[PDB]
């Protein structure tokens, strides 16, 4: 069993891979509260996430190498799915390029960051 | 493997509607991800991608068809269907179908292709004469309509030396074309020769045996 | 929509030469895909996101580049590579092709070996004549075939087909084929071919009597 999830903030999308999901659904299983940061190798870009208990992202923002905040985004939509084939349908519908379809469809397991078109 | 073949008419007299039909195997037009596609290639010009489905039921048509293509899919029939309205002769061409991945988007596996011409001309049947004769020997497979043909040689048990030419336009309006052998001298009166030909529009099979 | 120049449009090299065809598009794309067409089949994927070799493609095949500048190479070109390639986009709907670039191999000059055929008493009781000549494996690709009815040049009653060319020896085949009435026939006696080529230091003829 596994979770995914896709984070809409301002107009980026950001893929975030089942494996750090449950390393946060065992982290909010004893804390109240998770920071979790996340490292984009695409585009040598840092981002610190701010899950809480239920699982939505409260605030996503752009880190420096200090953890020092260099843009802040605004959270407008969380989604979550059980399996690889409900985010294969969702990414098709995604308002994304074939090249970023293509992306998020062969990398599940790492942070992608993609722009709507 | 994966296999896809295309089905439909040979011949579409203008105006009329095409309707394909591809029927893969070795995978599910229900699995996330999967995807089919069509593609033409008039006579000797460049291939030109038509439409394609995907698992999600997702349809992209080729903005240049405007009006006239319509796709859909049966996945418990493991086949898809493209149909082409008002049909025409700048339209006549083969017409292949294809996979697709949202993984790759590029078409790793094909169809053999269906020829299709639009014409007002009816079905013509060849009549095949033989070329008697290292010699060569073969088979005239002529006044036939439309493309295409295909023959072989002793069902394909003797390939080497066979050229099958392609098809001329006579002026009548039929197609023509030879297909020969070329076979030790000596085997002439002795070894049997027989050419396969088959023209499915017309749904005629002939085995002519060429002797000396 | 993104469209896409390929060059060169026609290629001629030797088997073992290095064949590098490029492909420029109208703007930029993540990946280009490589299709090889033998004539009269499908296209076979080559290469495909750029630089990847599809499973079962030798690898003399090989693909390079990014943007809008794409190139597909052959580092030991053999017979069989003989067909038109394609480069292909799926970047963005719709989906667009190349023009191709044809790819003919050279090799050394082989005369042709010249045939008649009569026409057979089958197609005469319909009134019909078809003589037939086949001028078999040859390079290079240009000949000239030449119908003489009783040392009479003919003209517009003929028609050739060249076979594409062939993926094992590299050679070439023509057919020639005169059509006569059974009217017209049966008023000559000899039906000749001559036939031209740049391995033959003389025109060669063959040629038959009706009977
Ligand atoms: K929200
Ligand atoms: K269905
Ligand atoms: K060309």
């Amino acid at each position: 069993s596994m979770k995914y999830m896709l984070v809409k903030a301002d107009d980026y999308y950001f893929l975030l891979p089942p494996k750090d999901v449950e390393k946060i659904e065992s982290a909010l299983k004893s804390t109240n509260k998770a920071v979790v940061s996340f490292f984009d190798k695409e585009n040598n870009k840092t981002y610190e996430f701010t899950f809480n208990k239920d699982l939505v992202v409260t605030e996503v923002r752009e880190t420096d190498k200090n953890r020092g905040i260099i843009k802040t985004f605004s959270v407008k939509e969380v989604k979550f799915f059980d399996n690889k084939e409900e985010l294969l349908e969702y990414i098709n519908d995604l308002p994304i390029s074939n090249d970023d379809k293509k992306l998020l469809s062969n990398n599940i397991d790492e942070f992608l960051v993609v722009k709507a078109k | 493997q994966v296999t896809l073949r295309e089905s439909g008419p040979a011949l579409v007299k203008p105006t009329q509607t095409l309707t394909l039909t591809c029927t893969f195997s070795g995978f599910s037009l229900s699995t996330a991800g999967m995807s089919v596609g069509w593609i033409r290639q008039p006579p000797g010009k460049a291939l030109e991608w038509l439409a394609d489905i995907w698992w999600d039921d997702k349809k992209h048509y080729n903005p240049s068809l405007k009006d006239r293509l319509t796709i859909s899919k049966d996945t418990s029939k493991n086949q898809v269907v493209l149909k082409v309205t008002n049909m025409d002769p700048a339209d006549t061409a083969t017409y292949y179908c294809a996979r697709d991945m949202i993984f790759n988007f590029y078409f790793d596996v094909w169809g053999q292709g269906t020829t299709v011409t639009v014409s007002s001309a009816s079905t013509k049947g060849p009549s095949v004469f033989p070329l008697a004769p290292t010699a060569a020997l073969g088979c005239l497979v002529k006044d036939y309509f439309p493309e295409p043909v295909t023959v072989s040689w002793n069902s394909g048990a003797l390939t080497s030396g066979v050229h099958t030419f392609p098809a001329v336009l006579q002026s009548s309006g039929l197609y023509s074309l030879s297909s020969v052998v070329t076979v030790p001298s000596s085997s002439l009166g002795t070894q049997t020769y027989i050419c396969n030909v088959n023209h499915k529009p017309s749904n005629t099979k002939v085995d002519k045996k060429v002797e000396p | 929509d993104i469209q896409m120049t390929q060059s060169p449009s026609t290629l001629s090299a030797s088997v073992g030469d290095r064949v590098t065809i490029t492909c420029s598009a109208s703007s930029r794309v993540g990946y280009m895909h490589w299709y090889q067409q033998k004539p009269g089949k499908a296209p076979k994927l080559l290469i495909y996101d750029t630089s990847k070799l599809a499973s079962g493609v030798p690898s003399r095949f090989s693909g390079s580049g990014s943007g809008t500048e794409f190139t597909l190479t052959i580092s030991s070109l053999q017979p069989d590579d003989f067909a038109t390639y394609y480069c292909f986009q799926g970047s963005g709907y719709p989906f667009t092709f190349g023009g191709g670039t044809k790819v003919e191999i050279k090799r050394t000059v082989a005369a042709p070996s010249v045939f008649i055929f009569p026409p057979s008493d089958e197609q005469l009781k319909s009134g019909t004549a078809s003589v037939v000549c086949l001028l078999n494996n040859f390079y290079p690709r240009e000949a000239k075939v030449q119908w003489k009815v009783d040392n009479a040049l003919q003209s517009g009653n003929s028609q050739e087909s060249v076979t594409e060319q062939d993926s094992k020896d590299s050679t070439y085949s023509l057919s020639s084929t005169l059509t006569l009435s059974k009217a017209d026939y049966e008023k000559h006696k000899v039906y000749a071919c001559e036939v031209t080529h740049q391995g033959l230091s003389s025109p060669v003829t063959k040629s038959f009597n009706r009977g």
